RNA sequence: UAGUCGAAUAACCUGGGAAGGUUAAUCAAAGAGGGUAAUAAUCCCGUAGACAAAAUAGCGCUUAUACCUAGCAGUAUCCUGAGUAGGGCUGGACACGCGAAAUCCAGUUUGAAUCCGGGAGGACCAUCUCCCAACCCUAAAUACUCCUUAGUGACCGAUAGUGAACCAGUACCGUGAGGGAAAGGUGAAAAGAACCCCGAGAGGGGAGUGAAAUAGCACCUGAAACCGUGUGCCUACAAGAAGUUCGAGCCCGUUAAUGGGUGAGAGCGUGCCUUUUGUAGAAUGAACCGGCGAGUUACGUUAUGAUGCGAGGUUAAGUUGA
RNA sequence: GUUCGGCAGUCAGACUGCGAGUGCUAAGAUCCGUAGUCGAAAGGGAAACAGCCCAGACCAACAGCUAAGGUCCCAAAAUAU
RNA sequence: UCAAUGGUAGGAGAGCGUUCUUAACCGCAAUGAAGGUAUACCGUGAGGAGUGCUGGAGCGUUAAGAAGUGAGAAUGCCGG
């Protein structure tokens, strides 16, 4: 029963390296630095299933202060109005429209100004 | 069911594999912890060790000689004079041709428990102790013993 | 009950004085299993040898020192990491025989019996003792209702002698008495022909 | 083979059915002058084996 | 110990080739197994059965012979196993480690009785049970195979399986005792590449060979590290466990898929193993790649379940049998 | 929670306070009790940080809200009152 | 619906894959088995098949049994 397995086994690295491939030079040329290669990859692209998240979103809150300060208003009273305001908390679209919208951010900025007063 | 052999509960299950893989490990320890004499190899530990100290049962007095000339009779309850109506002449032959017990000590003896449901004198005995002679000898019995 | 008491198969459609005693019960196959597990390897040999290092060698001495010079702490060659391997637990000439106890062993036949019983496909056969071994005899008798895939063939246990000095070229035929009885028996074929005399053939323990 | 029943063990050992085992005293052998009044009154008898001690029983006092 | 006979089939399709697929038929003590260019019951070896040996080594049966024994009552006395039992000391074995030590056998010493006898009955003294040493032989049931075949495999497939499938105990090391390697596969069939050309030659290239020439003599199959040659994109203001995630831009079109190959740029990101309190490590260790390479079983106990029957469960060894 | 039965390993840890001891009331020093922390628990904060603080992760997600801590730029929120 | 799902040594449960299994069940195979190779599928995982190509003989199923049985890592070994 002294039986092998062989292909089996070269099938789990054949498994492992044609879904390694991709990155730098030698590594799929070996074996096993590789293996985190994939492997801490996706641990911090686990983190960025959360920090491009929270990096997207920095580029929400960012540009939308951006346009807000391009119309002299702070971000923070911006929102502070934004709480004062309707039933529309809407956040990140209200980042969105960063495009062409002078009706729909200067109007909106409008209505802020309409709940801080 | 040679076409679709199958098998059912409890006598069956998956003898532990164990020494190899990720999951239960146990090839990197066998449920061990490395760097001690439980973590070699061997299994080399004495078990009664009261480390270095003589043990509990090495601390104990020396009690009591034992006679060669120890026997006894192989003793029976008086629930299988409940089985078996009369048996007139209860002996050894009615012992283990009742199969009871076949390899007796030599005699054969009842408790007074057990139940007064035979009537038969002429129970052949080696000795039956006293507290069943009240029982059967005041229910209707004869001491034959030897 | 009744399922044949063929003088031929198709020629005598009649009962089968069974007889109906306790026969028809749950056939525990759990306990059919069991008699397939223990029934299997039976017949295994198990000649499958084993060796060592200390067995088969040719070196008891090391090869070198290892102070400075290169390489571990290490046996040798004969030690079994290099081509001269020694097995570390491995086979061994082994034995993997056991049988169970009376009642469950006739219980185990009174298992499959009773699945054939109510199945059917055994069929009482009178004796049908030929002239000649020849199995164009038993090819047309046994074709004569032509069980397809595989049969077993009850015997009486005075041994019959020519589907029985023959017929191991039919290919599909598997010559059996009272002294045949197992799991691997019956439950290979599932299909078989028999001798009447099964009163006296099957009872008599069972 | 089988598995030798150690026999002095069993000369120290006496273990009943269902139920523990008898141990006789200690300290019951040697000296009895230091040893008290009161313990000369109460330890010639002695009490039973301990109950989360003495699980290596197995199976070292095996079936005597 | 030489071997002998020994049944039962044809076509079509495919392919380089049928036994493969298809169509049909036979046989039967032979549908074991192995070959055959590709898997056969009917092609062959064979196989099952049935015959055959003078010499050959035997086994066994019948025959008179190949020779020494019996019962039996009584008891004239003799015999019956002398340095022998024993005893001392020193040993040892016997489960027995000198111990209450049996009992036996040694050295050494002493030394009986002898049939009204003598010995054993775990110191020993009486009663009882048994036996007759100190003379010799004894098959059978048992142990193991270098060997001879008949063989069998939930043996094993060329690091395995014998060190050794191969001219293996070979080469080779060592003066020696010793040690101790490596390696099988073309193609069915060498049908082994005529010729022609290049080339000092080899080697190549055409031709032709073969089903196939990436099939060409270490030749089935051919990764892997290594070296390449071509290829779309990007990089010569850059100081990263060499990554993600997003993504300008480019290129291409897929186990038809919210396509892939890129990737500038930009955010955030201390390899893996044992040990440790804590290692990213300047703590180890790993050149790489592939192969091998490690928790078993023998018997026993316990626990837990499964099944069976139940105060009744249970056959061990063995015998039978494949 | 007890009891009973198997099956374990752990013996040598630190650190942060808090209260002790020893020490130059030296120490990332020892040695106690006491809680936490790590070990064996990521993420965030403090420039990186095993031990401090916050907050315990099945996973997706181009959701929001919030803990401490921050809001002149890197680097997001207050040139806030 | 509610609650739970950090987790090492630890312990419990379950499943995958390899090989042999006469078993059967039941096929594939030269129109191409196995094996290799590319592959932009699926499966919580291990893992599974589809196609293209090499390649020219055994392999797959299912279910169950039995195991020298699941490979990095040791101055691991051998070969390159």
């Amino acid at each position: 029963a002294r039986v092998k397995g062989s292909v089996a086994t070269r099938k789990r690295r054949k498994r492992i390296l044609k879904l390694a491939k991709g990155y730098y030079g030698a590594k799929h040329r070996l074996f096993k630095t590789a293996k985190e290669q994939v492997m801490n990859s996706y641990y911090y692209a686990f983190r960025d299933r959360r920090q491009k998240k929270r990096d997207f979103r920095k580029l929400w809150i960012a540009r939308i202060n951006a346009a807000a300060r391009m119309n002299g208003l702070s971000y923070s009273k911006l929102m502070h109005g934004l709480k004062l305001a309707d039933i529309e908390v809407n956040r990140k679209m209200l980042a969105d429209i960063a495009i062409a919208d002078a009706a729909a951010f200067t109007a909106l900025a409008e209505e802020a100004k309409k709940a801080l007063a | 069911e040679l076409h679709s052999l199958k098998a059912a509960e409890g006598s069956r299950k998956v003898r532990n594999r164990v020494g190899r893989g990720t999951s239960s490990g146990n090839g990197k320890t066998s449920g061990r912890g490395q760097k001690g004499q439980k973590s070699r190899s061997g299994g080399g530990v004495r078990p009664g060790f009261e480390g270095g100290q003589t043990e509990l049962f090495r601390r104990m007095p020396k009690r009591g000689f034992l006679n060669v000339n120890r026997k006894e009779y192989a003793i029976v309850n008086l629930e299988t004079l409940n089985r078996l109506e009369d048996g007139a002449t209860v002996s050894a032959e009615t012992l283990v041709a009742a199969k009871i017990v076949k390899d007796v000590k030599s005699g054969v003896k009842v408790l007074a428990n057990g139940e007064l449901t035979a009537k038969n004198l002429t129970v052949k005995v080696a000795k039956v102790s006293a507290a069943a002679k009240a029982a059967i000898e005041a229910a209707g019995g004869s001491v034959e013993e030897a | 009950a009744k399922v044949s008491l063929f003088k031929q198969d198709g020629s005598q459609a009649g009962e089968v004085t069974l007889n109906d005693s306790v026969f028809g019960i749950e056939p525990n196959e759990s306990v059919v299993f069991d008699v397939v597990i223990s029934q299997r390897a039976s017949l295994r040999q198990g000649t499958h040898a084993h060796k060592n290092r200390s067995a088969v060698s040719g070196g008891g001495k090391k090869p070198w020192r290892q102070k400075g010079t290169g390489r571990a702490r290490q046996g040798s060659t004969r030690s079994p990491q290099w081509r001269g391997g020694g097995t570390v637990f491995g086979p061994n000439p082994r034995s993997y025989a056991y049988k169970l106890p009376q009642k469950v062993r006739q219980l185990a036949l009174k298992s499959v019996y009773s699945t054939k019983v109510t199945d059917g496909k055994l069929i009482a056969v009178d004796t049908l003792d030929f002239a000649a071994p020849k199995t164009a005899e038993f090819a047309k008798v046994i074709s004569a209702l032509s069980i397809e895939r595989k049969v077993l063939v009850v015997l009486p246990n005075e041994g019959n002698e020519f589907a029985e000095l023959s017929a191991r070229n039919l290919e599909n035929v598997k010559v059996t008495t009272a002294n045949s009885a197992s799991v691997l028996d019956i439950v290979s074929a599932d299909k078989l022909l028999v001798v009447q005399s099964a009163l006296t053939q099957i009872e008599e323990v069972l | 083979p089988k598995q030798k029943t150690h026999r002095a063990s069993a000369k120290r050992f006496k273990r009943t059915g269902n139920g523990g085992l008898k141990r006789f005293r200690a300290y019951t052998s040697h000296r009895f002058h230091g040893k008290s009044v009161k313990q000369r009154r109460q330890l010639r008898k002695a009490s039973m084996v301990s109950k989360g001690d003495f699980k290596r029983i197995r199976r070292m006092v095996a079936t005597m």
